[PDB]
């Protein structure tokens, strides 16, 4: 809310300046986010009496009469220019904020405009240009330097936390420095009331929505501008001033955090009933706009025989038609305490936003509304002559709050301080609080503004704040962390160690959103999405993503198109959603590949990407292979899951080409595996010191059968004395039986203890050729010289 | 056909030694606890190895450590502050003498460990070694006591065999510590008790030694109103208990087929 | 001292906001552009691997894991939880709808706010060097009480720089804990213990650590970008 | 005597002493992951390689040696790995290997060094024929690990 420096000066009169007002206010708790100096009102402009308004014929403008020391004579064009008000006069040669080129005697239609009046957006201190600045006729000797009046002002900006609706009061944020030491200055609503009966009733048909609903009664009214300081106030505050009646109504809200408002009594009718509106009830809200009420709001009603009607949409704005004017002579004053909840779906439910809905949102003192009458209608009796019964209607009766314990020794325990238990107690008295008992646990009841107030806790920061956060000492605990907290960093630290040796590995890491495209499911070919947003930033965006690759590939074509990478080895870790969450490892490949750059051989695609991955498992120390297995993204070709310690994790393989074709890619080579991979402890195996055996030997198979099912039966066959086992060599071709292939196996035996015959291996060998030719399998590599 | 189980590019997969893999592990468990790691020079001055430890020459407490005694001019041994020092140069027998080199340096409170290699004139055989390593702790501050070298031991034997794990503290003698003090750590799985190393609240002619190098160096005394305590624990009989590796010499020996065991723990 | 645990991005409403007294149509909720989600299927676990209910959501802060550990846990302890999270609103320079935050939670008997002052301080002076400093001020979080933000002093930039926000752990966080957790048939373990809680934005120091302009790059994926911190690791 | 843990805010000069050792632990993980096998070697070497290994000779002696082999304190790191090298030849044959050693070596003042060894056929597809082996192959991984460090790098005759 904005802070008008000299109005909150007339709650707190010892404020140094507005710098160290935006100091004390942060201690408090409520940040500046701007400091503004505003009202520079030029030498120029003075304060001239409309003694008459004279309409030029044959235009919808008018012939001002002015008395600005001497009579001078404007011509203006704003309908409220009328004779009887005070205005703002730019004297000829003054500089105006705005049109940037000086004010000066012009002729226009017909007449010498000395000058001109000005509306509040010309004169600068307000946004407002549709009409002239509206002044009590008197308030000050004519030709009057304005600015003698109306001095520059500087306004903060807080923010108001939803914690301290309060706050939402310039009285509120008086309060709080009142109990940093500050003097507080509170206005007295001296009122000289008359006791006489309320020519209208109330009537609360829904106690739930205004659980306290008072009505004051002025009548003798006199409408009329603001004093000049109310406008300067008012518009410091963000706020039009409108007319004496009106403006009391909205400075007192800003004054104390409690909407209100004048309902003209020649549409009140017999009475107020605040009630539900009926569906299908229009009303023409003070906005000017036209609206059809949902049984859901709450109305500010009236009643006239068997009719009831809307005056007002309750604690969000009130209706155009009872609003008060010049000719209004009475009103039934409003102020209440309504629902939150209701006026918050209410003011959702037609899109407005008002300094009223805004604090009924946030709460209002549940107790304030008499205290507030009597502050407005005294106002009134001084602004408007008004004359007000000594009674109020009123309905609901609120319980003042409960007491909350209270130990200085918890508080100074809770903030690690050593405040003396006398400085606690004052402070919270400073603040209104009630404090009894001896000790050490007090019984503290807060004031009824405070709707933060409500635990021992809350108390504590009252202290913290007001002592200051600053004078809370700096220290580290010492403690033996109970038990089972005993390793529990260690998934978070493993999977930290996988990105660091993919990263050195020669991956480079990407983080992709985890948003996808549900369209994508079906572009790259995948079961849909199981999670979906029912509030999307764009329909590109609408699910959660259900792999890791899709948003690689698409990283992959992007990256071509802003730049030409001639390759690319990437990868990411990411959450994915699918029946569960859960975390994975992706990697891309893709590019002409590895070796000489100016020579032309290249280790690339499927194996260079199998190699590595090969690495990072040797690496981490645990068993690696891929076998085949077809996936709707991948190339029926190059495609195959991953095994990880004999378990299956993901995939890998090459991206199907009709997948790189609608994205217009190049072959693209990637996997993708379910993290946390798998943990093989140590068996630490002690090597043999003894010579190990060198044997060779290839094996004759169909160009379908896998390297696997080889390997795997030459290795089980080879015994438990098989030491290596490579493959060194493919060849397929002539003279082989047409249609098969032999693979090159260098072979080691040793033995932990004794070393091995010749007879041992000769022999064992053997029990592999045979179990080589019983699946159906020769052995080429035979007798090498 | 694309035989996609055919085997890879063979690029090559590489891996740190078990003792960079145990003082890694013991590294991470201390700074948990707050301290942080510094490390020493091989070869050192007998001030710093001896005298500034309270072990005087022909001290019967000196035939504690055989020591590898150095020469040759040439090489220019600098001191805590870069400076050049002098006096009979040695393989540190222990990462104690960095104890001393922190403290001239820095100012107290603070915790710190020290890891490094040292070496002593012995035979090496299967649990014996001239070349090993030790890790040291030193924290110093006011109202330092033991209470906290006992409780810093504790949180080291937690972190390294579980809840089911405690410490138990002997009298044991150090010229550079009173009250000296030796701990063992109870290992669940082997059930036995380990001696990992000593410790103790650091001797009051070490702060002096400190202090004294100060001033003849130019800074003012930090040591006189402070306590702290300090341990040393061998890392090879660790990393052995720990990856079940049977020959103390096999560290130092070389074997890929022994190193590459170790890939699995990083 | 502190430990490092990771929370799931798909919360339930229970976890994001009940258990950490932001209950709904409250005032103090839209402090948070939460992202609603809607399928069946998914099973969401909570922190004893129980399947748990209620409507889901992507955690609009780390927060929720607060709960989750403390339920699963007994006190004293540190913890420290890194992770993305997400929130409705427009991207732009210096603004995203996805995010990391750095939660921090400290429990045990006599825990104070002069401690979770003197956490704030080291992690200035480890982050800024020795002519760093931290200012806190009063602000409002439903989580905690006393509340408060912090803002640290960046003597390159001549700054303040406004990191994150603390407190200490308000009482009904801790109910809401002992009464998951007999729920479940574990004993109380909140009852006598006091505790702080903070979280700061990583991208926001990220860039004034690295300068980096513009926080969309982070997932924007240019190499040419993250390219540029092979030297940083 | 009971247990305790000690609480205090650190003297301000002891505020990051901690980088020189982080940063050489970082280097080990990296080219430990890069590719390259860590080898740890004794700190002595033979006088009679400074000869052998063409070296400048050792600077620093034992005035109490545990061999003549041990008498002297290793100059470079290079040596002790061609060595083990050869005794890992002779007891299992390995066809290629990666190593890396990181270790205090001594001469006129003491310093740190990083040494590598590249030996075997090479890398690519082993059923296959091509290899990326010998200099170029070692420069590359240099070259890597230096655009992973973020560092310039070349190697000049
Ligand atoms: C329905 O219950 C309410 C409504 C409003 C309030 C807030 C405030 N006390 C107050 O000044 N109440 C009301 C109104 O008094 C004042 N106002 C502002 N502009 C006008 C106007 N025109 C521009 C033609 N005509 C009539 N009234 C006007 O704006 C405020 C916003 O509604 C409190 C309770
Ligand atoms: N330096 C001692 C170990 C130790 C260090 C510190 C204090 C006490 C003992 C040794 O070699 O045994
Ligand atoms: N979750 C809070 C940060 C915070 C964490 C813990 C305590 C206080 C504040 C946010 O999103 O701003």
């Amino acid at each position: 809310m904005r802070v008008p420096f000299s109005w909150l000066k007339a709650y707190v009169p010892e404020l140094e300046s507005p710098e160290v007002l935006e100091e004390r206010l942060a201690g408090l708790g409520f940040e500046t986010d701007r400091i503004e100096r505003v009202f520079p009102i030029p030498r120029g402009v003075v304060f001239a009496r409309v003694l008459e308004a004279h309409p030029i014929p044959g235009t919808r403008l008018k012939r001002l009469v002015l008395d600005a020391g001497r009579t001078v004579e404007v011509v203006s064009g704003a309908e409220n220019a009328r004779k009887g008000i005070g205005v703002a006069l730019a004297l000829p040669g003054t500089e105006l904020p705005g049109l940037g080129q000086k004010v000066g005697e012009r002729v226009i239609q017909g007449v010498r405009s000395f000058g001109m009046a000005l509306s509040p957006r010309e004169l600068g201190v307000g946004e407002y240009g549709g009409g002239l600045l509206e002044f009590p006729e008197d308030a000050l000797p004519p030709g009057t330097p304005l600015s003698e009046a109306w001095p520059e002002e500087v306004v903060l900006d807080l923010e108001v936390t939803p914690n301290r609706p309060d706050a939402l009061g310039l009285l509120g944020l008086a309060r709080d420095l009142h109990a940093l030491g500050y003097a507080l200055v509170e206005p007295e609503a001296a009122l000289k009331a008359e006791a006489l009966p309320l020519p209208f009733a109330l009537k609360v048909e829904d106690p739930e929505g205004a659980p306290h609903f008072t009505l004051g009664y002025a009548f003798g009214l006199r409408v009329a501008p603001s004093p000049l300081w109310m406008q300067r106030a008012l518009f410091a505050a963000g706020m039009r001033p409108i007319n004496n009646v009106v403006d009391v109504t909205n400075y007192v809200m800003l004054e104390r955090a409690q909407p209100m408002h004048a309902f003209d009594l020649r549409f009140v009718g017999e009475g107020i009933a605040v009630r539900r509106a009926r569906e299908g009830e229009r009303l023409k809200t003070l906005d000017g706009v036209e609206r059809t009420l949902h049984p859901e709001d709450l109305v500010i009603a009236g009643w006239r025989g068997e009719e009831s009607f809307p005056l007002g949409l309750a604690g969000v704005m009130g209706g155009a038609e009872s609003e008060v004017r010049e000719d209004t002579e009475a009103i039934a004053l409003e102020v209440a305490c309504f629902d939150p909840v209701s006026i918050r779906k209410t003011a959702r439910r037609h899109g407005l936003r008002t300094e009223a809905s805004h604090r009924f949102e946030r709460g209002v003192d549940p107790l304030g509304q008499v205290p507030a009458q009597r502050r407005a209608l005294s106002l009134l009796q001084a602004l408007a002559g008004a004359r007000v019964a000594e009674a109020l209607l009123e309905a609901g009766s609120p319980k003042p709050p409960e007491a909350i314990p209270f130990r200085p020794e918890y508080a100074n325990r809770l903030l690690g301080t050593s405040y003396p238990e006398a400085e606690q107690i004052a402070i919270l008295k400073r603040l209104g609080c009630r404090v009894e008992g001896e000790g050490p646990t007090y019984r503290v009841t807060p004031p009824s503004h405070r709707l933060d107030l409500r635990l021992e806790e809350d108390l504590v920061e009252e202290v913290a704040r007001i002592q200051g956060y600053e004078t809370i000492p700096l220290a580290l605990p010492a403690f033996f962390p109970a038990p089972d907290n005993r390793g529990v960093e260690a998934p978070y630290r493993k999977e930290q160690r996988l990105r660091e040796v993919l990263s050195g590995l020669g991956f480079q890491e990407v983080y992709t959103y985890s948003f996808m495209d549900p369209e994508d499911a079906r572009r790259f070919r995948l079961d849909p999405p199981r999670l979906l947003l029912l509030n999307p930033l764009a329909p590109e965006k609408a699910a959660l993503r259900t792999h890791l690759f899709p948003g690689l590939v698409r990283v992959l074509k992007e990256n071509l198109d802003l730049d030409r990478p001639e390759r690319a080895l990437l990868f990411e870790v990411g959450r994915v959603f699918r029946e569960r969450e859960e975390t994975h490892l992706a990697g891309l490949l893709f590019g002409e590949g590895v070796g000489l750059p100016w020579a032309k051989e290249r280790l690339s695609g499927y194996f260079l990407l199998k190699g590595y991955l090969e690495a990072l498992f040797a690496r981490l120390g645990l068993a690696f292979r891929v076998e085949a297995q077809a996936f709707p993204f991948l190339h029926p070709g190059v495609s195959g899951r991953v095994l990880v310690e004999g378990e299956e994790v993901g995939f890998l393989g090459a991206l199907h080409p009709e997948i790189a074709q609608e994205l217009e890619l190049p072959p693209v080579h990637l996997f993708e595996l379910r993290l946390p991979l798998p943990d093989k402890p140590l068996a630490f195996q002690d090597p043999s010191r003894h010579p190990a055996a060198f044997r060779d030997l290839a094996v004759v198979v169909p160009a379908p059968t896998p390297y696997g099912e080889v390997e795997a039966l030459v290795r089980e066959a080879a015994g438990p004395y098989l030491e290596s086992l490579a493959l060194f060599d493919l060849y397929q071709g002539p003279p082989l039986p047409e249609g098969h292939k032999s693979l090159a196996f260098h072979l080691r035996f040793r033995h932990p203890k004794r070393t091995l015959r010749d007879e041992e291996v000769e022999e064992a060998v053997s029990r592999v050729a045979e179990a080589l030719r019983a699946r159906g399998f020769g052995l080429r590599g035979l007798d090498t010289p | 056909r694309v035989d996609v189980s055919l085997p890879g590019a063979s690029l090559f997969s590489g891996g740190l030694h078990p003792i960079t893999l145990m003082e890694r592990e013991l590294v991470e468990i201390f700074r948990a606890l707050g301290y942080q790691a510094v490390e020493g020079p091989e070869v050192e001055s007998e001030f710093f190895n001896f005298d500034a430890l309270n072990i005087p020459e022909h001290h019967p407490a000196r035939d504690m450590w055989d020591t590898f005694w150095l020469t040759g001019e040439g090489f220019r041994l600098e001191g805590p502050l870069g400076e050049e020092v002098e006096g009979r140069l040695l393989l540190r027998t222990h990462t104690s003498p960095m104890q001393v080199r922190y403290m001239v340096a820095h100012t107290p409170p603070f915790r710190i460990v020290v890891p490094g290699r040292v070496f002593r004139f012995e035979q090496t055989d299967a649990t014996h070694e001239a070349v090993f390593h030790q890790l040291e702790g030193l924290v110093v501050g006011e109202g330092i006591a033991m209470a906290h070298l006992k409780g810093a031991i504790y949180e080291l034997a937690q972190a390294l065999f579980g809840p089911d794990s405690k410490v138990r503290f002997q009298p044991v003698y150090f010229p550079f510590v009173e009250p000296g003090a030796q701990f063992a750590v109870w290992w669940p799985e082997g059930g036995k008790w380990l001696e990992l190393g000593g410790a103790g609240m650091v001797h009051p002619k070490v702060f002096q030694a400190v202090d004294a190098y100060r001033e003849r160096l130019g800074l003012p005394p930090a040591y006189r109103g402070v306590t702290g305590f300090a341990f040393g624990l061998g890392v090879e009989r660790l990393a052995m208990l720990r990856y079940g590796i049977p020959d103390i010499r096999y560290f130092f020996g070389g074997r890929l087929k022994f190193l590459e065991q170790f890939k699995g723990v990083l």
